[PDB]
């Protein structure tokens, strides 16, 4: 199940510029 | 996409572009769900009133494209077969606006190409709640022109009663709406050209992105009081399974 894990982000333990907005909404 | 921003390289590796083969023409968004299965809105392939009734050989799909040619990064695939939901209501309200396209050749994953996940029952229950925000991406209209870079915007899922009240069109349990209310302070919305594009959410249970919606319809774009509608992917997964498991 190799899905939803971005090589340049999740895989490199890096977060994109806006994904925290999603976490905040939870 | 209206009132959003440029996507970062590799930010949406599951992003897929549906093109009309000849004359070359971008039609809609879509998303990679495996190395050979792509999701999109039925209306992108079948909508008679706009003279859209495509055959598999009528189109192609582009994957991993960062601009409107990366010789070694993006992939160009032909389609093996199209599958439009049997109960897709195109004459009335676009009920069950979903479709699957199977590529002729599976594509190799990379830094710029990888599949988004499809929701399971507990992921959906937990994530699909009013106020929670998701993400829309697309190469569509910037206003009711088009970008040279994939656009993105995060929008909050809206309460059913409120979605219903925002429009006269008959909405179904097979759709959901997301967007900011004029009293909320932020803007954004999908627009023409963005149909088929994914509306995704990141799960804390495992830090993976899940596609909860498909860009389907709206009235105008980023209009105050209006809210964009999306195909409720999870409520249609069994059809997805049926098709895939042929």
């Amino acid at each position: 199940a190799d899905c939803g894990l971005r090589p340049l982000f999740e895989k490199k333990s890096l977060e994109d510029k806006t994904e925290r907005e999603l976490l905040e909404s939870y | 996409i209206v009132e959003g921003s440029d996507a970062e390289i590799g930010m949406s590796p599951w992003q897929v572009m549906l093109f009309r083969k000849s004359p070359q023409e971008l039609l809609c968004g879509a998303s990679l769900i495996s190395d050979r299965w792509v999701l999109t809105a039925a209306h992108c392939l079948l909508y008679p009133p706009w003279d859209k009734n495509f055959t598999e050989n009528d189109l192609l799909v582009r994957i991993g494209k960062h601009s409107r040619y990366e010789r070694n990064i993006e992939k160009i695939s032909m389609l093996e077969k199209i599958y439009i939901h049997p109960r897709y209501n195109w004459r009335e309200n676009l009920d069950r606006d979903i479709a699957l396209m199977k590529l002729k050749k599976p594509v190799a994953f990379s830094d710029y190409i990888h599949p988004v996940c499809l929701p399971d029952r507990e992921t959906a229950a937990s994530l699909l709640q009013a106020g929670y925000k998701g993400r829309v991406t697309g190469w569509g209209n910037l206003k009711e022109g088009q970008p040279s870079v994939l656009q993105v915007v995060n929008l909050p899922i809206v309460e059913r009663p409120v979605c219903k009240d925002s429009t006269r069109i008959r909405i179904t349990d097979n759709m959901f709406c997301a967007g900011y209310k004029p009293d909320e302070g932020k803007r954004g919305d999908a627009c023409e050209g963005d149909s088929g594009g994914p509306f995704v959410m990141k799960s804390p249970f495992n830090n993976r992105w899940y596609q909860m919606g498909i860009v389907s319809w709206g009235e105008g774009c980023d209009r105050d009081g209006k809210i964009g509608f999306y195909t409720h992917v999870f409520r249609l997964k069994k059809w997805i399974q049926k098709v895939i498991d042929q």
